[PDB]
């Protein structure tokens, strides 16, 4: 997971 | 402020393919001469400006066989159909006319470009 | 010897949720309470063991409406269904418990993941 | 495009  | 999963995209692109090997939920059959194809629509749309314009169509929205036209190469449409369900082109000397000229028709053009480069590279 | 477009997966996506917006050839109706989401079966087994579970099912494959447990949060359901088209997962303190809730319902291995990481944080 |  990341952040866009 | 929403969070993202990498791999998501290609994971549901894996399992697409997956139903289109085992035959579920595909709902359109595409003839090239003498050879047939099952797809699933939505993801020939996702791909395609041909099929994105022919599903859209009010009447072959319905259509459960779709005949390309006779100068298709069966080749060409099963390794294009192939890089649709897995972002992978397996394109070869002995191929790369039938797959650019099937990717033009079917106005796939990333695929159209890339052609295009491996063709001037060899001239 | 394939190349491989590393945007496909992620463009396939994209205009599979273009499709949902404008509610082309969707083929379910998922029931929530009072709420109702449609989608396309294909995407909703590919990110779902629920899912998948259901549409392989030799009389559940042809439903056209399917009812979830009167405990899923209609919220947290529409959260979840736009991650399943866009990756994105639109995370808050206001909503995790739903979130999570749901993604355990729906067999989200990766979302449920994720809460409870998130969860752990703030303890 | 890549090599994967
Ligand atoms: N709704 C919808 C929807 C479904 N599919 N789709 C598009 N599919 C497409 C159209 C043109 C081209 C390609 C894909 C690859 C290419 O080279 N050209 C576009 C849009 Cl703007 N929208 C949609
Ligand atoms: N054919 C087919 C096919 C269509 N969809 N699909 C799977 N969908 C799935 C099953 C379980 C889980 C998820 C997705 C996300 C998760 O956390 N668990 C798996 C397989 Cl092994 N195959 C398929
Ligand atoms: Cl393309
Ligand atoms: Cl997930």
């Amino acid at each position: 997971w990341v952040i866009p | 402020s929403c969070i993202q999963f990498t791999r998501h995209a290609s994971d549901v692109l894996l399992n697409l393919n997956r139903l289109r090997s085992r035959d579920i939920l595909t709902d359109v059959v595409i003839v090239v001469s003498r050879e047939q194809f099952r797809a699933h629509k939505t993801v020939l749309m996702a791909c395609s400006g041909l099929f994105y314009s022919i599903f859209t169509d009010q009447l072959k929205c319905n259509l459960s066989v779709i005949n390309l036209d006779p100068e298709i190469n069966p080749e060409g449409f099963c390794i294009l159909l192939d890089f649709m369900y897995t972002s992978r082109l397996n394109l070869r000397e002995g191929n790369i006319m039938a797959v650019m000229a099937t990717a033009m028709y079917l106005q796939m053009e990333h695929v159209v470009d890339t052609c295009r480069k491996f063709i001037k590279a060899s001239e």
